[PDB]
């Protein structure tokens, strides 16, 4: 398409030479460059202090994993190994056994945070919508053991975020 | 980050052999075991700056294997997000380059604007930076109603924001003092290194992939390619800013032309069907069960695709079996090409010039892997 | 077809002319097999002369390629000859992409592409790193992506993904970072391979 | 008796005021670490100063992926650090290899090289979540040297 | 007193060093040419130092020709620095 | 023009508290700002909004004094605030106690919990399988 | 004699409270918020940096050669604090027989502070970069002496008290128009890290930032003045501080706005270009008291 | 006027004519039965006729180059090196090398 | 012949001899320049045990590839390269190490 970066001799004779020499003799353009930051100082900065103010987000955002449940009790996860095979990090492990009598829903359910690159693939591959990614930021531990999620339990403890998840999924069915 | 073994005759460099590869993650052998849908987020996490420009090269490579065109709507999203990465990369091609020199303001001036850019990414996909958004089935998820009004709202204020850098950096004597006359290489020997993005494009040859080889609805969108004259660091910087001023033209034309329709490929042997669709009908859920876990069942054959990166190219070379696992591929990032140039670029230059060479070539260490 | 087909074949017959033109020279030294599919050309080359093939396409009156840019290699243990070094070439004046392949096992040294192409030496180091293919008459063959205390070649399908030396402890010794420890976490080997043949025409008779 | 308990908190307040981290550009995480400088989400001069320097810095953030080539390289940086040192493993790669992990080159855990006090789980570790890592570090400093 | 003023600054400077020290318990010859020219110019500065304090009683016409003379030769020494100084 | 800028600061200090109220928004809080407040949340959380100021900003909000058992006012992280993070805090337009109501299912926890941290009663890993059984008896 | 302690303790606080100014004023230039969490506006942070580095932070020397390394900060802090003594102000502490000669002398000896630090490290890796840092300071001191003399030859003797009296109606910026531009650049060479950049390590910060205020004040004597007023010391004290503070903003302006000039081209700005310019103006300033009567 | 590349745009005519006449003789030294000589000669003769007909016109440079005479001169400069390497190493004239093992399908 | 490699049978043996001298001279040099680590005498014993595992010699093709590799992993010290007593260390420091016996290995129970 061509645009050209080269100026091809801005100075020609007398008048065009002197002003190109004036900027190199003293400064001028450095004083003009000083004025750029000068007005930039006066205008209000966009700063957010975290313990009081919070930054912008979205209805669909992936953070720490938490598995959802039905409104009338019952664990929504059905045990498929579907999310296990899609997982590109292989962070999720699943071994399933029959629950007492009749029902067949999970036994072993570990999601590694040492692994997991956060895709929302396990959210997408799930037909029952068990793992739904909630707006999470707060996670800090002393050990790997405290960081990697155990057999559901702490994932089921996502009830504190499941109220937000139920609100966020209402913006998810028939996507946006 | 970089080791850089130096040979100095007094003060200036004689031999500059970059002993690099300190971030070889080992994607080569690792993708061999993963399926096509499983291998997707590796490409985003290859380069540190480009997100939607990555996967774009990978998805089209699978699309050239499957011989299946993405829907007409999804292709327009791909350009809208392909040009938004051309904004993201060319911000970092200026800011960290200036930060490596010693300039403090232009980094923080743009990163206010760049943080507003990840609001688009968060509203369109889960995570902030890397997204499993561009897929072999076109585009994973449609744009929400809020975003399309925000793109126009951002672009209106953007033209003044980018022009603030030109009255700050290009006009000043410092840049005409520092970056001028560092490694003026434009000959047939410069062509013997193969940079594609900038360098050859920035100075000398009028060749570009955007005009010559269309990817997803091209030539229909009006493009402007900046080509300089001298192969120095300053003219190779000017073209990047001239790319940025002549990039909103594409984004505005993306907003002008948007046909409503399909988001994924309607054929359910490539892309998983809708969530409301899979719960009721039978064939949808079985295909959902087999597009996940099991891969794609790809046609066998060796294919090479290269889509213009703001750094250079992503020369993905997928070799395929009958099985769902792609056996070996190589991502040909320009990191191998740019660091090879330092054998000629450093000839008769100071230690401070070397830092300016890396910045103008934009060697972000994530590039060098394959 | 509207969404099912990517592109109709129109330049396929035009690119097939290259499949004849280079083959019209007809060397047993160079040509062998010419494959053309999906707007792309693929040539495999006899090990004895690789440099004379690379001097061709460079310059030349009919087609001007010049850039012998990107350089890959294929690891496959099915054939009697193991490795397959693949050259990806691009033209700026002509605007076309052609492929150069090698068929030899190349555990025994192969001719270098350094005198023809300048950036080829950096890619040649990677092939010696990952695959272990030595290039004859090569200037500066140095390790890049491999570790300084690394044994073997990291890509070869003969050994596991985890390796032999990978885990690096600190523990008892004050300064020396450990190496001999070999254990890692279990990578789950997926046996997902679909019954029934995926595509017709690709089926080969036993 | 009362002065002894209150003076200990005053020394802990000095680290609660300001923390100087190491700028390791070894990741995609490092670009999110540059978003700590980006005005919208700031700990800059709230505690964080981007001057870094190998010797003067109190905190070192291990950004993302570490290879066996960088394993002896990052270890000697840790030895140059002063005695009150805190190591943040920001990113899933730093926690135990988010991706790769089973790969030959990538070191698993980071704790095999350098011990970690604060773990941040996020791949693209959102600047909102990154703000916790510094705030938790300030909260974790409670009591030092009783006798 | 000048002696009392100077010694107070140094004694407080020494005390600041002990605080950090005692309390806690648990090649290229091209640089040389620049350095030499510094010394040779400063001696011409040393001869040109008296000017504002000297020119009060002495005749101006006798001084004018001699005062400029040192600065002219100070430029001639810099004129020899233009005929290939080096890469520095 | 000059008089209106000084008068605006005086109205902000007089509105929120006074002599003791303004000091709580200066010493404990990073930035002092006055506007409309919802004032309906679990524990001692206020969560204010409606203020213009800048794009992607929803007032001071303010951290809770003694959320569950921390008993801290000087130092507090984002462990506080009940299910409202995806609401008026960042994502949604409607306020949690004003327009958009939280859905009841009797599965979600009634009392909000703070971060685990290095403190006792925190996160832990656990075994799942009953394993292969082996027994020997006389 | 109690006034000496009233010119070290508030001065050490001024170097400490610079940490607010050096990243909040610099912050608004870069659209970032500086100190805010630590204090009401971050006023508790400058004193908090002192508790961090002095008491708790331990030492790990490279070799520690008997006397050195624990002698270089004494030369750094000592020479920076002694520069405050000859300063004219409203009234000077122990006024020297000649003022500016003491000012140029203690600055030329302040080159040793970066010299002994290079000798402290046993490695060859550090001393090459250390000598390069000496070259940044040693070269600009040649011109610094010339531009000083041209101002003095216009009016007044070497005494700093006489320089206030000569500026009664108009500032010295107007007669010395190109010379005033030189003092904005030449002062930045002495470890200001704006045109070029290279326990006890913390003590160097307290000495290097002290010289920044020192050059701001010294420029406000040679070029600024406005009024004297011997009867009213109240009017001079307030008016002098505002003039010095405006020059402190310009020192932090160059640090944020402009990139490094390269070490080689630092010797192309000076020596090649500045030294012919400064001496030509020095030639002009010899003729000025002879052309028109101007002798103190 | 100057070209964008490092190669200097020098006003020289018949310079292209000398190099294109030189390469024709080199091709007629060793290979005669080979197709390499038979195919390259007819392209060069087609290009030489355009130079003789058009006197220093930009349209002559636009034919099969379109990047001025400087780019066309580089095509002739490496043509002599390519012809000499083809004459030294026998590949076009002789074909007798061994065939590959029977495997191609992935 | 095919394929060339570098040397033919007898010539390949003398290339190992030239390689042996270059590495024997570096082990006293890599104590003062590098680190003390273990010993100068013990470092020379590490050389002999390395060549014993490589000692087979059936074809010059295998021998020639060992020379190129031998001029790389043992070259990681001559031209001064960073290792920091972690890379180029061949001997196990933390090895148990296991023994081959039907009484020693069977007591621990492996495989
Ligand atoms: N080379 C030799 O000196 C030598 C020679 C022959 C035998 N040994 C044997 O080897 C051992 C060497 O150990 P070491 O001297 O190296 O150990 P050490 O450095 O004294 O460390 C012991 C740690 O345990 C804690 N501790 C011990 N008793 C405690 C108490 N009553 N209350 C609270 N904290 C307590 C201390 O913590 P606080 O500091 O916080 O209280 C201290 O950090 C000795 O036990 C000795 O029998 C040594
Ligand atoms: S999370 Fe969903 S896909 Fe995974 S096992 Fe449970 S129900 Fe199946
Ligand atoms: S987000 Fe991705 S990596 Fe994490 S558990 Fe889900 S599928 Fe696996
Ligand atoms: S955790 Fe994610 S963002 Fe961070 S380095 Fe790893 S792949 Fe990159």
């Amino acid at each position: 398409t061509y645009k050209y970066v080269n100026l091809r001799e801005p100075s020609m004779d007398m008048k065009s030479v002197t002003d190109r020499a004036a900027q190199t003799l003293l400064w001028t353009e450095l004083i003009r460059g000083l004025g750029m930051t000068l007005s930039y100082l006066f205008r209000e900065p966009a700063t957010i202090n975290y313990p009081f103010e919070k930054g912008p987000l979205s209805p669909r955002f992936r953070g720490e994993h938490a598995l959802r449940r039905y409104p009338s009790g019952e664990e929504r996860c059905i045990a498929c190994k579907l999310c296990e095979a899609v997982c590109p990090a292989q962070a999720i492990t699943i071994e399933a056994e029959p629950r007492a009598d009749g029902s067949r829903r999970t036994t072993r359910y570990d999601i590694d945070m040492t692994k997991c690159i956060y895709c929302g693939f396990c959210q997408e591959a799930c037909p029952v919508d068990a793992i739904v990614e909630g707006p999470n930021f707060e996670f800090s531990t002393e050990t790997h053991e405290e960081l990697l999620y155990n057999k559901e339990k702490l994932l089921n403890n996502g009830d504190k975020w499941e109220a937000e998840i139920a609100a966020n999924i209402q913006a998810d069915y028939l996507y946006r | 980050v970089l080791r850089l073994v130096m040979e100095l005759s007094g003060e200036m460099v004689r031999k500059c052999d970059p002993h690099i590869g300190l971030l070889h993650r080992g994607t080569e052998k690792l993708i061999e075991y993963k399926t096509y849908l499983q291998a997707l987020p590796y490409f985003d996490r290859l380069d540190y700056v480009s997100m939607m420009c990555n996967e774009q090269a990978y998805s089209l490579a699978v699309e050239k294997l499957l011989n299946i065109r993405p829907p007409p709507r999804a292709q327009w999203i791909r350009v809208l997000f392909g040009e938004i990465t051309r904004l993201l990369n060319h911000i970092m091609a200026v800011t960290t380059h200036a930060l490596d020199i010693g300039a403090m303001t232009p980094f923080f001036w743009m990163f206010e604007e760049r943080e507003k850019m990840f609001e688009f990414y968060e509203r369109v996909s889960g995570a902030r930076m890397h997204a499993a958004y561009v897929r072999p089935g076109g585009v994973h998820q449609d744009l929400p109603l809020g975003l399309m009004d925000d793109i126009y709202e951002f672009s209106k204020n953007f033209s003044l924001r980018i022009d603030e850098l030109e009255e700050m950096l290009t006009n000043n004597r410092i840049w005409r003092n520092r970056t001028v006359d560092i490694g003026i290489v434009t000959a047939e020997d410069a062509l013997n290194y193969g940079f594609s993005g900038v360098m050859l494009r920035g100075s000398g040859i009028q060749w570009d992939l955007r005009k010559t080889q269309p990817y997803d609805v091209y030539d229909q969108v009006e493009f402007d390619v900046p080509i300089g004259s001298r192969g120095d660091c300053y003219d190779r910087y000017l073209c990047r800013v001239e790319e940025m001023r002549q990039s909103i033209r594409i984004i505005s034309q993306c907003l002008n032309k948007m046909p409503p329709g399909e988001i994924k490929v309607d054929d359910a042997k490539v892309s998983p069907p809708k969530r409301a669709e899979m719960k009721t009908s039978m064939e949808s859920l079985i295909h959902h069960f087999k597009l996940y876990t099991e891969g794609y069942q790809v046609p066998p054959g060796a294919t090479y695709t290269a889509i213009e990166a703001p750094k250079g190219e992503f020369g993905v070379y997928l070799v395929s079996d009958g099985s769902s696992r792609p056996y070996r591929c190589k991502i040909k990032a320009p990191g191998f090409a740019h660091l090879a140039g330092l054998d000629k670029m450093s000839k008769g230059h100071m230690l401070a010039d070397v830092v300016a060479i890396i910045g103008t070539q934009d060697i972000v260490f994530g590039e060098v892997d394959r | 077809r509207p969404t099912v087909r990517p592109r109709n074949d129109v330049a396929h017959k035009q690119l097939s002319a290259f499949g004849e033109y280079v083959a019209e020279i007809l060397p047993k030294y160079v040509q062998q097999v010419q494959v053309s599919c999906f707007n792309e050309l693929e040539i495999c080359i006899h090990p004895d002369g690789v440099i004379p093939v690379l001097t061709f396409l460079r310059d030349h009156s009919n087609a001007q390629f010049k850039s012998l840019a990107d350089l890959t290699a294929v690891d496959i243990p099915t054939r009697q000859n193991r490795f397959e070094i693949v050259y990806n070439l691009l033209s700026l004046r002509f605007n076309s992409r052609i492929r150069v392949k090698t068929y030899t096992d190349e555990l025994t040294p192969i001719e270098s592409s350094v005198p023809v192409y300048k950036a080829a030496n950096w890619y040649e180091r990677e092939i010696w790193d990952m695959f272990g293919v030595f290039f004859a008459n090569h200037p500066d063959l140095r390790r890049i992506l491999t570790d300084y205390g690394f044994e073997g070649h990291p890509f070869r399908k003969d050994f596991p993904l985890s390796g032999y030396v990978e885990l690096r402890y600190d523990d008892e010794v004050k300064r020396v970072v450990a190496e001999p420890v070999e254990l890692a976490q279990e990578f789950r080997k997926f046996d997902l391979n679909s019954p029934w043949e995926a595509f017709p025409a690709y089926r080969q008779p036993p | 008796e009362y002065v002894v308990a209150k003076l200990d908190d005053l020394i802990n307040w000095a680290r609660r005021s300001s923390l100087w981290p190491m700028t390791f550009g070894l990741a995609c995480c490092a670009v999110e670490m540059m978003h700590m400088a980006a005005p919208r989400y700031d700990m800059d001069r709230f505690g964080v100063v981007f001057r870094a320097s190998p010797r003067q810095s109190d905190v070192m953030i291990v950004a993302g992926t570490l290879t066996n080539k960088m394993a002896p390289a990052l270890r000697k940086v840790y030895d140059q650090m002063p005695e009150p040192r805190y190591v943040v493993s920001m990113g899933s790669c730093a926690n135990g290899g988010g991706y790769y992990h089973y790969s030959y080159s990538v070191v698993r855990g980071c704790d095999r090289i350098v011990p970690v006090d604060i773990y941040v789980p996020g791949c693209p570790p959102t600047a909102e979540a990154l703000l916790y890592g510094i705030l938790q570090l300030q909260k974790k400093i409670k009591r030092e040297k009783r006798l | 007193n000048l002696m009392l003023a100077l010694l107070t600054n140094f004694t407080l400077a020494t005390l600041l060093v002990i605080i950090a020290f005692w309390l806690p318990q648990l090649f290229s010859m091209k640089f040389f040419l620049v350095a030499i020219t510094f010394l040779l110019f400063d001696l011409e500065i040393a001869l040109l130092l008296p000017l504002p304090w000297a020119s009060q009683t002495a005749n101006l016409n006798t001084m004018l020709t001699m005062a400029l003379f040192l600065i002219i030769l100070l430029a001639v020494s810099l004129a020899y620095e233009w005929t290939q100084k080096g890469l520095e | 023009e000059l008089l209106q800028v000084l008068k605006r600061g005086l109205q902000q200090v007089s509105g929120h508290g006074g002599l003791r109220g303004y000091l709580r928004v200066l010493f404990r809080a990073n930035d002092v700002r006055v506007g409309t407040l919802v004032g309906e949340d679990k524990y001692g959380n206020k969560y204010y909004e409606d203020n213009k100021q800048f794009f992607g900003r929803h007032r001071w909000v303010i951290y809770t004094t003694e959320m569950n058992g921390k008993n801290t006012f000087w130092d507090v992280d984002g462990s506080m605030v009940p299910p409202e993070w995806h609401r008026w805090l960042h994502c949604m337009t409607d306020d949690p106690p004003t327009v958009k109501p939280p859905t009841a299912r009797k599965f979600i926890w009634t009392n909000h919990k703070f971060n685990l941290s290095g403190t006792p009663q925190q996160y832990v890993p656990y075994s799942t399988t009953r394993k292969k059984i082996q027994e020997w008896v006389p | 004699m109690i006034n000496i302690l009233m010119l070290i303790i508030p001065i050490l606080l001024a170097v400490a409270f610079l940490t607010l100014v050096e990243r909040k004023v610099l912050g608004y230039m870069q659209l970032r918020k500086g100190p805010n969490v630590v204090g009401p506006y971050g006023l508790l942070q400058p004193i908090a940096d002192a508790i961090k580095l002095f008491i708790k932070e331990p030492l790990r020397p490279a070799t520690s050669s008997a006397s050195m390394f624990i002698l270089a900060p004494i030369m750094a802090l000592g020479l920076a604090l002694t520069m405050w003594i000859p300063l004219p102000m409203p009234y000077p502490l122990i006024n020297m027989n000649l003022g500016v000669l003491f000012m140029l002398a203690m600055s030329s000896l302040a080159v040793y502070s970066i010299l002994w630090s290079g000798w402290a490290s046993n490695s060859k890796y550090a001393l090459i970069g250390a000598l390069r840092a000496v070259a940044q300071t040693i070269s600009y001191e040649v011109t610094l002496a010339i531009i000083l003399l041209s101002v003095l030859l216009m009016s007044g003797s070497f005494t700093l008290s006489t320089l206030i009296t000569t500026q009664e109606q108009m500032w010295l910026i107007l007669p010395a128009w190109p010379l005033a531009m030189m003092w904005f650049i030449s002062t930045l060479a002495e470890t200001n890290r704006a045109p070029f950049d290279l326990g006890p390590f913390a003590l160097f910060f307290m000495a290097e930032y002290a010289n920044i205020i020192m050059m701001n004040i010294f420029t406000a004597i040679l070029f600024l003045g406005t009024s004297h007023n011997p009867h009213m010391p109240e009017l001079y004290t307030i008016n002098f501080t505002i003039k010095s503070l405006l020059l402190t903003m310009s020192f932090l302006w160059i640090r944020a706005s402009y990139p490094r000039f390269r070490y080689d081209q630092l010797m192309h700005l000076l020596w090649k270009n500045f030294l012919p310019l400064t001496l030509a103006l020095c030639m002009w300033h010899v003729s000025l008291p002879i052309l028109t009567s101007g002798i103190p | 006027t100057g070209l964008v590349g490092l190669a200097v745009c020098e006003t020289p005519h018949e310079r292209l004519k000398i190099l294109y006449t030189k390469i024709l003789d080199v091709l007629g030294h060793i290979p005669k039965n080979a197709a390499y000589r038979k195919y390259t000669e007819q392209i060069t003769n087609e290009k030489l006729s355009m130079v003789k007909a058009e006197p220093d016109v930009k349209k002559l440079e636009e034919r099969l180059q379109g990047g001025q005479i400087e780019e066309v001169i580089l095509q002739a400069e490496n043509e002599l090196s390519l012809a000499r390497k083809m004459i030294q190493w026998k590949p076009w004239e002789p074909l007798v090398e061994e065939p590959p093992a029977s495997q191609w399908k992935w | 012949v095919k394929p060339i490699f570098s040397r033919d049978m007898n010539e390949a043996k003398r290339r190992v001899r030239e390689l042996y001298r270059a590495w024997y001279r570096e082990v006293p040099n890599t104590v003062h320049l590098f680190q003390l680590d273990i010993s100068v005498k013990q470092g020379r014993d590490k050389v002999r045990e390395m060549f014993k595992k490589n000692a087979h010699i059936t074809d010059p093709r295998v021998v020639d590839l060992l020379v190129i590799k031998g001029k790389m992993e043992l070259e990681e010290t001559i031209k001064v390269w960073k290792q920091r007593t972690h890379v180029m260390r061949f001997f196990h420091e933390t090895e148990a190490p296991r023994p081959k016996d039907f009484l020693s290995k069977f007591y621990v129970g492996h495989d």
